[PDB]
């Protein structure tokens, strides 16, 4: 019993050690992805702070079992390394028995990891999403090169002005054009606007609004002749909100309560993958035990990178799983379980490797 | 909220062969993101090649819906059509619901379609234009 | 001195060469595995693992720094912790002639990485992102990202891609007024550069007269337009900053201060191409300074461990010190100079500690 | 119960390292195995303990063929071990250092289990450092803890590997007495070292292999009069 | 020549290890470090080699204060050290091995050079194993190896850090016979290692260490009668 308490210690301190690590640098590496495109033409440094405070659960969930796989290996090598595993060992106490102490710490961190996945993370994401319109400012409005093309979504939306008041709003003539997806240019056509002014508006009523002076809509094919044109002098603009489509998708903020019961094929793919990570902690800790003996010559963290790039494969292969899922080319009875089957099924060979070994020997 | 609003609306809209299928004219046009339903009050809409006879709409309050799936016309609107009545004769009707698709003008409620200088009024109406 | 400055050049090649060819083989698999989401029936598989393979050098050149800290880092420690170094300096051999052992192979290293990184890489760079944008950009009006948006006068001109040869691919032209009423909409597959003007093949331009009049449709085989962009300036444009020349940087850094347009990032760019052997050097002093302290008898899981942290660590910083400089007017050379300066100091540091 | 290895066999890459060794060890009686560095003699007591397999032969404590058995197995059948480095466990007080491996012992209850603890603490004369940490004791401390807890598994043999390894002069006696203490009890005990006398000193019967096979057996007296071994391994000059 | 260690005192991280030894070597001699391992004995030999630097003391060799010398300063005075651990050149062999010191020295010519290869390749009887790359060759040719890569650096005194440690008793004669030609050369030899017999044997004088601070000095058989170091590390049983 006390041997349980000692290794439930031992793991649970370097679990925090690499998650904190980890974590570190994960956040880290999404603020120069963050920041180069806060530098260029869009967003305000203000609101990075917020961002990330709100965006952390995410990574927290995906950090956590890695965090798991690495401590349980550093902790075991390192009794490995000093003779306690082995002089336990020379008792009578099998790998068995190393599995059973070891779930308690799993059973731990899956429990944390399901309620990030079910509850924390897509109420966190929600409440960055609100939050951000809400309170969170634009630049795109604010700041620009008059003579600089702005494109926004990357192809789909490009916007250009004459010239931009500092002031903001009461700009020169402007171009915006817009063209969408999903069959939508196919049905019409490009649409493109022109206006003479312009004027933006920033409020609590309206999230952003563009009053032109005088402007123009035209619609239609670029070579076919069936084309819309609105003449007026005033328009609007209303809902822009870039960041928030760029960050994350719709069903990432939808909560728990109303995916399982839902029929369409993306929110299955959704809600399987929300109960993926529990068993993958699960899978993760049954297959670190048998990888944490290492003799002196080859020391303790030799076998880290190697465990790095497995778990960054089965998240890879989760994703690409998950994709096909919701596209549906995948049938939703076999769904996602097949490959979290695949690598228990190859911890399963590691761990009994030597038992099974023996037995060939007779 | 309000997508889009402007004033002096003025829409040309040529056809894929090249005569303009309509024109809508309007003081003002509306437009709702939240839900594409559009709002377009006070417009003065004329369809010359929308329909064979050329037509002119007074429509006191108007609203279309989303990717054109249908039109609707309230307070007693005007509609001119052009048989062998050579007179536009804008004819009232109260409150319908025009599918852009087949201009299919289904009327919402009890039309009086009234000629303004002759008498041919209608008690009730029923819509098939199909 | 002859032997052992053979031995220790010898050995610290060979481990980073091994190193450099592991870390290329992780790169071009991360880069392969995050680009094949772009498959669409016309941009084939076998056109994605061209496009890796051809631009493969231009990693190589850019992870050239790590590889050689992480490379020195094992081979120094192989010899070290199997204790040769201590019966070098008991021999009489000082550290300063070690240091100079190890750069030795290092400065014929940089040479060969400054040299391949100036001539070769943005050659092949070229290459590959020609093929990528004509496998893809062979579309409709606008249906590529490696596109270029571009005004001159009331003409607002867009292309699908461009290619080395000065072929345009899929130019998108749409004409105004003053009062700035839609006249003319055009779109060409192609478009060709001749030495006295531009000229199009096959244009599908279209004609919308502002009044109520029959709209129509009219098409040439070989319209002819004029503007003043030219194919030397649209080659460099469409180009990543960190992908061209340095003289080619040097000369385009000259074009944007003529007309005063800021390049600020093409001089960060030109200060992270040159500085290059600064690095590099700065780099393996403080790998060798680590040899010879803390991990002086760990195992080699340890060092190439504690060099790949250290290698993160220093590429988020020189990360972040990049648009930092942009957003808070911060000099450019700095943001280069930083890193290195406090990789150094402690590497000579720790070594003073002996 | 004798632990008995017969006809034991190792070939590692290309090259067979024992061939034909046996050996016999009986409970109460202290056993040696010695032999040059490069013999056999180190893979031949691995092999007994269990860290490497053997490729042919049976190793058998008292009628159970426990070649395949793992080192739980071997430990659950009556084997003991005692790890040439330190082994004790560091973030552990002494006496949890005892009671955590009292507590695996099935015939045992609570009060038991005390009683167990409270005779072993007074045996070894380490009652006094009971709330120490592990990591706080010097070396003879260490070791008697060590050979406490390997007590407190309740061995029928206790496998020692290098006990006079880096080790004072001074404090040689210590590890004498409790290797007569252990003696004393009933528990038979295999030693192999480098350091020839103290082993020739204690142990009763001496084991000596070289070139993977066991060119010479019997008391120290013998082992020092015996001429190949003398030639091979101890040398003329020796004693 | 001789070398005098005067004073010599570190405080380590919280615990002072050596408190004011003193000792003086001569060319021509050989003497013995011995002391308990709690003892500062390794972190004074490791001053006198230079590894660690002293916080007091000085230490000369014929009138020249090395103390402020780095390793390599030491080295060019004149002192020699080898290394417990294994530390010839793996993929580099023999002749190379010693090529590559001989290189070192800024007096020798060429043909200098090439005759101290041969002398040296003669002399210590590794002419047979030219060829042979250091890692596969054996361990006694290995200690030889290194022995005359020492030598090629013509050092003033050389200093062995448990020589007789890990090694068959049929080795350590050569081993003496080796420390007995460094001897006839006229290089003054200090040997500290755990193996007390041996040692008192080679050594003219040895100096046996406690807390930091020499307690007993003088000839093997002074050593041996004393009773303060009988008391601590001896132990009255030795001899």
């Amino acid at each position: 019993m006390i041997v349980f308490r000692y290794l439930s210690r031992e793991v649970l301190v370097t679990m925090s050690a690499v998650s904190a690590v980890l974590l570190v640098i994960i956040m880290s590496g999404r603020f120069i992805k963050y920041l180069a495109q806060a530098a260029q033409g869009l967003l305000d440094p203000g609101s990075l702070f917020l961002i990330m405070a709100f965006r952390i659960p995410g990574f927290l969930q995906l950090i956590l079992p890695l965090g798991l796989f690495l401590g349980i290996l550093l902790a075991y090598g390192r009794l490995y390394l000093e003779s306690e595993m082995t002089v336990l060992s020379a008792t009578g106490m099998s790998q068995k028995r190393l599995l059973g102490y070891t779930m308690a710490p799993a059973l731990l961190v899956a429990i944390l990891v399901a309620w990030l996945s079910l509850f924390l993370a897509p109420q966190g994401i929600n409440q960055f999403a609100l939050l951000l319109n809400k309170q969170d400012t634009l630049t795109e409005f604010d700041t620009l090169v008059p003579g600089r093309f702005q494109a926004m979504r990357d192809g789909t939306r490009v916007t250009y002005t004459e010239e931009l008041s500092k002031d903001r709003g009461e700009l020169a003539g402007i171009f915006i054009s817009q063209k969408d997806l999903n069959s939508s240019n196919q049905e019409r056509g490009i649409s493109i606007l022109v206006a003479e002014k312009g004027t933006q508006n920033i409020q609590a009523d309206g999230s952003r609004y563009l009053i032109l002076h005088n402007g123009y809509r035209y619609d239609g094919n670029p070579g076919q002749a069936n084309y819309r044109a609105i003449q007026y002098d005033t328009y609007g603009v209303m809902l822009p909100k870039p960041e928030a489509s760029s960050e994350v998708s719709e069903r990432d903020a939808v909560p728990t309560a109303d995916l399982f019961g839902s029929d369409n094929p993306r929110y299955q793919a959704e809600l399987q993958w929300r109960l993926s990570t529990p068993l993958l902690v699960f899978v993760v800790t049954l297959l670190a035990v048998p990888l944490s003996r290492v003799n002196p010559r080859q020391g303790r963290f030799l076998k880290l990178l190697p465990a790095i790039l497995l778990y960054m494969g089965y998240l890879a292969l989760l994703i690409a799983v998950r994709g096909q899922l919701d596209k549906g080319k995948i049938p939703m009875a076999i769904g996602l379980w097949w490959v979290h089957g695949l690598f228990l099924a190859i911890g399963l060979l590691l761990f009994y490797w030597e038992p099974l070994r023996l037995k060939l020997a007779s | 909220t309000i997508d889009y609003y402007a004033e002096n609306a003025h829409s040309l809209q040529y056809q894929e062969d090249g005569s303009l299928d309509y024109e809508m004219t309007a003081v003002k046009l509306e437009h709702q993101k939240a839900t594409d339903i559009t709002f377009v009050t006070t417009p003065d809409l004329l369809l010359f090649r929308g329909n064979v006879q050329p037509w002119h709409i007074q429509s006191a309050r108007a609203e279309v819906g989303p990717k054109g799936k249908e039109v609707e016309l309230i307070d007693d609107v005007r509609v001119a059509r052009t048989d062998a009545k050579g007179q536009p004769s804008i004819l009232t009707t109260t409150r319908l619901t025009v599918f852009p698709d087949k201009n299919y003008a289904q009327t919402e409620q009890a039309v009086k379609i009234d000629a303004a200088n002759g008498v041919t009024t209608a008690v009730g109406m029923k819509a098939y234009l199909k | 001195m002859v032997k052992l400055d053979r031995y220790i050049g010898v050995t610290v090649f060979v481990a980073i060469l091994a190193v450099l060819g592991v870390i290329l083989g992780l790169a071009l698999l991360f880069a392969f595995i995050d680009e094949l989401n772009d498959i669409s029936a016309s941009y084939g598989i076998g056109d994605a693992l061209r496009f890796i393979f051809l631009t493969a050098p231009r990693r190589a050149y850019d992870m050239l720094p790590m590889a050689a800290l992480i490379g020195c880092l094992v081979g120094l420690g192989t010899l070290a912790s199997n204790s040769e170094l201590t019966i070098m300096r008991a021999a009489g051999v000082s550290l300063s002639r070690i240091v100079w052992a190890v750069m030795k192979p290092m400065l014929v290293l940089m040479l060969a990485g400054i040299l391949v990184g100036e001539y070769v890489a943005p050659w092949t760079e070229n290459i590959a992102q020609s093929g990528r944008a004509l496998a893809q950009g062979g579309g409709d009006s606008q249906s590529s990202k490696r596109g270029l948006w571009h005004r001159q006068g009331r003409e607002y001109i867009h292309i699908n891609a461009v290619q080395p040869n000065g072929v345009l691919y899929g130019v998108t032209r749409y004409r105004f007024d003053e009062q700035r009423g839609l006249e003319s909409a055009s779109f060409a597959k192609r478009a060709r550069f001749e030495t006295d003007h531009w000229q199009l093949e096959e244009v599908t331009t279209t004609l919308l007269h502002p009044r109520e009049k029959r709209s129509e449709v009219v098409k040439l085989p070989t319209e002819r337009w004029d503007a003043q962009l030219s194919p030397q300036l649209l080659n460099t444009v469409v180009m990543e900053p960190e992908a061209l020349s340095i003289s080619g940087l040097w000369q385009y850094i000259h074009y944007l201060a003529d007309q005063g347009l800021n390049n600020n990032r093409y001089w960060l760019a030109f200060w992270t191409k040159v500085l290059q052997p600064l690095v590099t050097a700065a780099l393996v002093l403080m790998a060798i300074s680590f040899i010879f302290g803390p991990l002086r008898s760990v195992t080699l899981g340890q060092r190439i461990f504690t060099g790949v942290l250290v290698g993160f660590v220093f590429r988020i910083a020189q990360d972040l010190l990049g648009p930092s400089s942009l957003v808070f007017d911060f000099p450019p050379l700095l943001a280069v100079v930083i890193p290195a300066s406090i990789c150094a100091l402690a590497g000579v540091w720790l070594l003073r500690r002996a | 119960a004798t632990l008995k290895a017969q006809h034991l066999a190792k070939s590692y890459k290309g090259r067979q390292v024992v061939r034909d060794v046996s050996m016999s060890i009986d409970s109460g009686q202290i056993v040696g195995l010695l032999g040059p560095n490069g013999a056999g003699k180190t893979t031949c007591f691995y092999m007994i303990v269990g860290l490497v397999q053997a490729d042919q032969g049976v190793v058998r404590i008292d009628e159970q063929n426990v070649t395949h058995l793992p080192m739980h197995g071997r430990a659950r059948a009556g084997i003991g071990y005692l790890p040439q480095e330190a082994s004790i466990f560091r973030k552990l007080s002494v006496s949890d250092n005892i009671m955590a491996i009292l507590e695996t012992r099935s015939d045992l209850d609570r009060n038991g289990r005390k009683e167990a603890l409270e005779g072993l603490l007074q045996e070894f004369h380490i009652h006094h450092i009971r709330d120490n940490l592990g990591m706080s004791l010097s070396g003879g401390e260490r070791r008697r803890v060590e050979i406490a807890r390997a007590l407190a598994s309740a061995p029928k043999f206790i496998l020692l590997d290098e006990p006079f390894a880096g080790v004072d002069p001074i404090s040689v006696g210590d590890i004498k007495q409790i290797i007569h203490h252990l003696k004393a009890k009933g528990i038979g005990i295999l030693i192999t070292d480098h350091n020839v006398r103290e082993t020739l000193d204690i142990c009763e019967t001496a084991y000596i292999v070289n070139d993977g096979q066991l060119i010479a057996e019997g008391d120290a007296e013998s082992i020092l009069a015996n001429d190949l071994v003398k030639e091979v391994y101890l040398g003329h000059e020796f004693r």
